[PDB]
């Protein structure tokens, strides 16, 4: 029942907050693997590339 | 400290649509003079420039 | 704004006594009504945000396309073609012919009742008719400088309202759509 | 500001004697009241901080949506759609149809009683009506230069009060909210 | 400044003989008093250093909050809410409702007796009423240029006095307090 431990030890606040940081620099490094099954799902970019 | 007042003044006697200018999304077209609103100005920058030189 | 109100305003501006019904047999009422109708017809010719729509017309058996009775002006929307009204029928100016082959798309400007008009438009029409009557019936005195001023003030509000309703923006151009499509992957 | 006060002010400006009741049968009182009503209706058309609210309307069985009786102007808030008043019912200008499918959101401007109006607005209305009557009944003399000046002074206070009540700020834009959210962790 | 003094000043400016009691049955006294009252009510609408206070109101059993009888204008102090007067009761403009849930904070501007007013304000009111009566009763002569000048001179002193009493300063802003707190350890 390692799924129970895996779900227990997560921290949703950090995971939700760390989305903006990736979105400002490099979105493709932080993509969720559970929303895809072998096909492209689009990732949006920002107005600046610094 | 006085140099930290951020105000915008709507000139009296000018044709403008304040609500549209202040509440529309960026990119819209509005009817009114392109100079009816100006930023608050007191002229206190020159005094800072002058005081700094004397202190230095 | 009822027509009786405009008639009474014109009568007061002209100096005569007020009335109670637009059907009164006073001879000035007919002139006032005709002037109001003419000014209303002229003003709305250009087109505004409340009397402009797109429509499609179909040809008859022979090939003649009629036009709406309430319209004031016609324009084309098919490439660089030109259309105009002639002999109670549409005319193909680009080919010098009266018989069409299929449906067409055109802009139409309609004429509405005085009651349905907004207050700002009605004020402009009333104050134009008042001056047109006063100048022609009593000469160019010093009191027309107030009628012109009222007309200008009303026209400013009319233009502001029209600009507000249309909601023009720079985000509706296709380059912005292409840019937004590019910013997605 | 009671209507009797405005009527007495207009009478004094016109040179006639004061009155005691607005029901007095003097013939000038009817003209004064009609002019006051017309000016009040025209002034409030644009909308101010005390007569503007958002509301939602629902369709009837057939699909026609009526509009409030006290309203003066209508506007849309659904995307880039356009609505207008016609035949005592709302008209869908974007689709050239009269029958709707569901509820809509629109801005409404209401007409209120003269008593409820602020002092500054009532002064402007009274001084506009006074000039409109004096010029049309006695000509353009040199005394209108005081009425216009009073109207301008009152309008300045009206605009200042409206600007004060609305409380516009640059902190209400969404970029500031995003910046504040970013400045947190 | 007793009302009798202002009445006598107005009478002298108008050319008529002075009086002894404000209860005298002369017909011009009633007009003078009404004009003085109207001008006094209009002038104090904006608010000054002697007729502005903050107060809190409580709801009734139903949920309607009345407003003070002597007030001239109302304003909100709760976030970005908007309040206005309607039907002898406060109206919630932000929610289009008349029934409240709890106490509210609002600014109030009060109307005071003529005697309690400072000398500078009384002079302005008297000289405004004098011109308003003289122009409407005798025309725009060359003597109004002195009344306007006196009014302007009095208004300058009024503004200077108000600025002196309020005691505005740059040390009352919160950044100065934070700086002073930092300069301590």
């Amino acid at each position: 029942t390692y799924e129970s431990l895996y779900t227990k030890y997560r921290d949703d606040s950090a995971i939700l907050k760390t989305e903006d940081y990736a979105h400002w620099t490099l979105p493709t490094v932080y993509a969720d693997p559970d929303l895809r099954e072998g096909k492209r799902v689009n990732v949006r970019r920002d107005y600046q590339s610094v | 400290i006085e140099a930290c007042r951020v105000l915008h003044m709507a000139k009296p006697g000018s044709q403008i649509d304040v609500d549209s200018m202040a509440e529309r999304e960026s990119g819209a077209w509005v009817a009114g003079d392109p100079n009816g609103v100006a930023a608050y100005e007191a002229g206190d920058y020159n005094k800072i420039i002058a005081l700094t030189q004397e202190i230095q | 704004m009822e027509l009786l109100d405009a008639v009474n305003t014109c009568l007061t501006a002209l100096g005569e006594a007020r009335v109670t019904s637009t059907d009164t047999r006073h001879p000035s009422v007919a002139l006032i009504l005709q002037t109001l109708a003419t000014k209303q017809k002229l003003l709305l010719e250009r087109g505004w945000w409340f009397n402009t729509q797109d429509e499609e017309m179909f040809p008859d058996l022979l090939g003649r396309i009629p036009y709406p009775a309430a319209s004031i002006s016609v324009e084309s929307l098919d490439g660089y073609n030109i259309y105009s009204k002639r002999n109670n029928f549409l005319f193909n100016n680009t080919c010098n012919t009266m018989y069409f082959t299929g449906p067409v798309c055109i802009r139409v400007t309609y004429n509405l009742d005085f009651e349905d008009l907004p207050e700002s438009v009605a004020t402009v029409i009333t104050y134009r008719a008042a001056r047109a009557v006063y100048v022609g019936d009593l000469g160019n005195d010093a009191s027309v400088q107030d009628l012109v001023l009222n007309e200008q003030q009303a026209m400013l509000l009319v233009e502001e309202q029209h600009m507000r309703n249309k909601k023009h923006s720079t985000r509706r151009r296709r380059p912005w759509g292409k840019y937004q499509n590019a910013l997605s992957g």
